[PDB]
């Protein structure tokens, strides 16, 4: 077809190349290498070559594929990983044996040799079928036990034929439809282009937490799923920790995680703890990589691949969202994202809107950030799925005022807010409350009176007593520790037990490696309660030294509240909190005496 | 079995005496057959003086030739050009430690040239993501300022930060000659086959320095372990760029397919990043951020991730650039992107250089982002953390003592203070202070170290876990 | 310093020694490969290929 007319570094012109599309990704080379087109000029398009050019000669046949950058939608993308592209990397690796990426590997996205047990939907021949209705599902793996498979959301029409249950391979076709005359086979795959967003019936409004288990964020700074986060990528800030909760203990029936340009080491240790990481559902009997489909650059590949990272994996979780099952985006660095974008402006020499950045970085980040959100899936039968995307940033300078930054911080509605000291200082997950927030505490506030109707008062009064606290710190080095009053130094004190045995949390340890939200509330209660007890009872009893001194075995005892497995049962552990809670009261009556 | 037998194939290469003109340090040719991307040349002056060089721009009969040592006395009428068969590929083998090249690969010893094993290609191959694993050793470097504080972890990446007129060239020829695994020492002189070898890399050096260089690591054992490469700065400045490129790859292939536990050193980066600048403006192309190009991040990326142990293979690969602050702000584009790719750094500084302490190592704002990795019970000695963290703290607080000096005066200091100026006066003039020609083994700069820190009781040493005060502090 | 000096004859000729028993083995290498190695570099000289790098 196509024919190579002048190379300059990543960038290719193809002559007597008409017919292609605008982002229509072609086969550039006898290597086959793959490129996208991003200019027209009559017949000769301009392509953006992913990998080197330094192979290609003049004349070299260039085949349009005939669609843009689309991810391979079906069963087996589950537990793979894949490059920005998606590049079974795994795959790359078993078919050539070879330590580096061959250039120009075309090895499918999809393994096209798995035999995959299907059985047929409620959908039968004769029907009318029109996108993303479910016409059959497909026993992945032990974890993702049906993979409800859609017919593609562009399509619709009369079924004609449907192969009955049995194993297929990805190449099998299972589906034959009508519309207007002429058939479509499909198979139990399907190309998605990348860029545009999967669409739904009706995108609803994100009410549902996003429980981690990591009781700080689930209390203090809570997240629904659907919604989006921002967090710092800095070195050491312990961001390990909130990926592999969201990744281990969250609602999530899948997890997506894309690492956009981040360090080769970084990236070599994300791969080799993901696999040996294991759930919680059952008693952790399953990895989460049966949940987990991974999106992994290193520091130098394709730039395309690190510019097209986040948008492969919010399509994936798009992909899932429409099986009716609640997804979370993790992105490694958004950071290296904009860096990824920076830098194809800078080779097609578009105009550096600020510090560099293209003009569209901000609306890029708000399209790409609504694309998340719980919405009903398109086509029959009805069924809720959720997108939510938890990203990371992280500045070159670390001033966190470049516009990546500031627009992630914008458009996101929760910002947990990973610090470098209390990370050097041991404190676990190091979240720094003092910046942090989040914007979804009034949406679920109808979650909460279904549920848990004291949580958002008592997490408001815990914000605003940690809050004082923080600011009595700076009177206290100001004028002195005795010029405290009573309740001040209770407030102090508070605050210091919430910091040593709510907000940090070990992780490690089997007790608190996974807090329910019944747990993080019963705890809630107990904090809050403590505080507006000794609150009282000094402000109409005698001074705060000998009740607090005689009183010491509550404080101890709603420190070990932190120690209370949850695996006891949620009724026995909110009946153990009650007796906690009695005779918290009962001992606070004897003391006040 | 080796199938190497294609390289018996001969092509055919052609000579070209149809240059239309001369363009600074480039040449045009028209009517060059098939155009592809990169090649080398080797372009015959009238009067009969060979030139080498290289293949810039591409499109439909279109070939630009960036000559080495310029164009001078280049004319349109008989200067011929003869076009190898590809890119610039290094003659390696594994007997090329002990030997001395230039920066176009040729040695410039009284050696012949390399008996090669195969001709690699320059640039590299992107590294799978799914076949990397963590540096999980210790590369001792003799240098107590750098093996107690900023150990190097086998495989890392960790720069060296100095200034113009700062001796870095010393350090890095005392690191080349006294580098070693701490093995030997750990495992009672038992193990040998884990052999050890060094790529050191000078760019933009200065002839007194190569001839420094050379001199000093001939007049020892390190040249056996060492292959070296110089590039002076009246020499061509794209064989400036093409210095580190080998240094890598010879690195790269050692490594990687000898086993072998390789070093590599490079020296002035900030020549380096001068010669992109120059060959990014070659062509017209518009300059970046001070001057610079706007890729040079990319480059640094391809140049430093050559490096650390890979899946399989038991050879290793730790990096030591070596660079100067133009302005002796970390602001700089060089310093700022070698931060940004690297792990971590190490300061050498102007004050301590001018007070008369060499090697002027500056610990309180140099890390080593992987020196956990370095540390453990069989990896180096036990105490080594604990020792590290205690020695800077200690300095932290003799240093800022030393400033409170000059306001509050000596008397109203605690004995905290007074021990710590004691410290940080026998520190900054027994224990960072080295001789350039004085090897301490990682476990005898331990001894100084707790020989130094024996000044403060046990209660005094916060930092350092009772465990290891019940061993180490009595002696 | 002339202890130090007393052997620098010693070293010469242990590195005499070295040089002579590498280039031993390198002799007798080129001595049994120069007559294939010469046959094989007429072979590949003297028989072209054509071809056309259109594809």
């Amino acid at each position: 077809y196509g024919a190579i007319y002048s190379v300059s570094g990543p960038v290719v012109i193809a002559e007597n190349m008409i017919g292609c599309a605008m982002y229509e990704l072609v086969k550039v080379g006898h290597d086959n290498l793959v490129g996208e087109v991003i200019r027209i000029d009559g017949d000769k398009a301009t392509i953006q070559v992913y990998e080197e050019t330094a192979g290609l000669t003049v004349g070299d046949p260039v085949l349009r594929t005939g669609k843009p950058l689309s991810v391979e939608l079906g069963p087996g993308l589950m537990e793979t990983i894949y490059d920005g592209i998606q590049r079974p990397l795994k795959a790359i690796k078993e078919e050539s044996q070879s330590i580096y990426i061959p250039r120009g590997i075309d090895t499918p996205a999809l393994d096209r040799t798995i035999k995959w047990q299907f059985t047929p939907g409620k959908f039968q021949v004769g029907d009318h079928i029109s996108g993303g209705d479910i016409y059959g599902s497909v026993f992945e793996n032990s974890l993702i036990s049906s993979h409800k498979i859609l017919l593609p959301p562009r399509s619709r029409g009369t079924i004609t034929w449907i192969a009955p249950a049995g194993e297929y391979t990805l190449d099998e076709k299972i589906l034959e439809v009508e519309f207007d005359g002429k058939k479509s086979d499909f198979t139990l795959y399907h190309t998605w282009p990348v860029r545009v967003p999967r669409p739904v019936t009706e995108k609803l409004s994100a009410d549902y937490p996003l429980l981690t288990g990591q009781r700080v964020l689930d209390a203090l700074f809570p997240c629904v799923q659907g919604g989006t986060t921002c967090i710092p990528g800095a070195f050491g800030c312990g961001k390990t920790v909130i990926s592999q909760s969201l990744s281990k203990y969250s609602n999530s029936d899948a997890i997506i995680y894309v690492g956009c340009g981040e360090r080769g080491n970084e990236m070599a240790e994300v791969l080799m703890e993901f696999p040996e990481l294991y759930t919680e559902m059952s008693g952790t009997k399953e990895p989460i990589m049966k949940r987990t489909t991974l999106v992994a650059n290193t520091s130098n590949m394709p730039v395309a691949a690190r510019e097209a990272s986040i948008y492969t994996g919010i399509t994936l979780a798009e992909y899932f969202r429409d099986q009716g099952k609640n997804v979370s985006m993790i992105a490694d660095s958004s950071s290296r994202w904009a860096e990824a974008l920076r830098e194809i402006s800078g080779r097609l020499g578009e105009m550096p809107a600020d510090q560099g950045f293209p003009a569209y970085l901000g609306a890029k980040l708000a399209s790409f950030y609504e694309r998340a959100g719980k919405a009903v899936a398109l086509g029959s039968p009805d069924r809720t799925g959720s997108v939510s995307i938890v990203a990371a940033v992280s500045p070159a300078g670390g001033d966190f005022s470049d516009p990546v930054t500031t627009a992630t911080l914008g458009i996101t509605q929760v910002f947990w807010g990973l610090d470098k000291k209390l990370a050097q200082r041991k404190h676990f997950p190091s979240i720094n409350t003092s910046v942090s927030y989040s914007k979804y505490t009034n949406v679920l506030n109808k979650f909460y009176d279904s549920n848990y109707p004291e949580f958002p008062v008592l997490r408001d009064r815990m914000k605003e007593i940690l809050s004082n606290a923080e600011e009595l710190e700076q009177v206290v080095q100001l004028v002195g520790k005795s010029a405290l009053s009573d309740s001040d130094k209770i407030t102090l004190d508070v605050a210091t037990l919430i910091k040593e045995d709510f907000l940090q949390q070990n992780g490690y340890s089997t007790y608190d490696a996974f807090c329910p939200i019944w747990k993080t509330f019963d705890m809630m209660r107990a904090f809050i309660s403590y505080h507006d007890e000794a609150q009282k009872a000094v402000a109409n009893g005698a001074n705060w030294s000998k009740l607090a001194d005689s009183t010491g075995d509550v404080k101890h005892a709603v420190s070990s509240s932190k120690f209370f497995e949850p695996s006891r049962g949620e009724k026995e552990v909110h009946g153990e909190f009650e007796k906690l809670l009695s005779t918290m009261q009962e001992r606070f009556a004897e003391s006040t005496d | 079995k080796k199938a190497v037998e294609q390289g018996f194939n001969v092509k055919p290469r052609l000579n070209y005496n149809t240059v239309s003109g001369v363009n600074g340090p480039l040449v045009i040719l028209e009517k060059v057959k098939f155009p592809r991307y990169n090649e080398i040349v080797n372009l015959t002056l009238p009067d009969g003086t060979v030139r080498q060089g290289q293949v810039l721009e591409i499109r439909g009969d279109r070939a630009i030739v960036q000559v080495f040592e310029g164009t001078s006395g280049i004319d349109v009428k008989k200067t011929t050009v003869e076009f190898t068969g590809e890119s610039l590929r290094i003659p390696v083998s594994e007997d090329m430690l002990g030997r001395i090249f230039d920066g176009s690969g040729r040695p410039i010893d009284n050696g012949p040239k390399v008996f090669a094993e195969d001709y690699l290609d320059i640039n590299g191959s992107p590294i799978n993501p799914y076949a990397r694993i963590y540096p999980e050793e210790m590369i001792s470097t003799g240098v107590s300022a750098i093996d107690t504080m900023n150990s190097i972890a086998r495989g890392q990446k960790i720069p060296i930060f100095s200034a113009s007129g700062l001796p870095h060239n010393e350090i890095a020829a005392q690191i080349c000659r006294q580098a070693g695994l701490v093995r030997p020492t750990k495992d009672v002189h038992d193990g040998h086959e884990e052999n050890f070898s060094i790529v050191f890399a000078a760019m933009g050096v200065n002839l007194e320095t190569a001839r420094f260089f050379k001199q000093d690591f001939e007049e020892n054992g390190s040249l056996e372990r060492t292959s070296l490469f110089l590039n002076l700065a009246n020499d061509p400045t794209i064989e400036r760029i093409i210095t580190p490129r080998l240094a890598l790859t010879t690195a790269e292939y050692l490594a990687y397919q000898t086993e072998r536990h390789v070093l590599t050193i490079l020296t002035d980066m900030s020549s380096y990043a001068d010669a992109l600048r120059e060959v990014s403006a070659a062509r017209e192309e518009v300059p970046g951020r001070r001057g610079y190009p706007g890729y040079m991040y990319t480059d640094l990326s391809t140049i430093y991730e050559r490096a650390g142990r890979v899946e399989g293979r038991n050879g290793s690969i730790t990096q030591i650039p070596i660079l100067t602050m133009p302005n002796d702000d970390i602001t700089h584009p060089i310093p700022d992107l070698t931060g940004y790719i690297t792990e971590g750094q190490i300061f050498v500084d102007r004050q301590l250089h001018n007070k008369g302490i060499y090697p002027p190592i500056n610990v309180l704002p140099s890390l080593s982002r992987l020196m956990k990795s370095a540390i453990g019970e069989g990896m180096t000695r036990k105490d080594h953390g604990d020792v590290s963290n205690q020695l800077y703290a200690k300095y932290a607080i003799g240093k800022d003592a030393a400033a409170m000096k000059a306001v509050v005066g000596e008397e109203a200091l605690s004995i905290e203070d007074k021990l710590s100026l004691e410290f940080l006066e026998k520190f900054e003039k027994t224990f960072i202070t080295q001789g350039a020609y004085e090897d301490r083994t990682v476990f005898e700069s331990l001894d100084q170290a707790w020989s130094l820190l024996r000044i403060y009781p046990k209660e005094m040493l916060n930092r350092i876990s009772p465990k290891i005060l019940d061993e180490f502090y009595d002696r | 310093e002339q202890k130090n000096a007393g052997g620098v004859g010693e070293l010469e000729k242990k590195a005499e020694a070295g040089v002579q028993g590498e280039l031993a083995e390198i002799k007798k290498i080129a001595e049994k490969k120069k007559d294939d190695v010469v046959k094989i570099l007429i072979e590949t000289v003297i028989k072209p290929s054509a071809e056309v790098h259109i594809n």
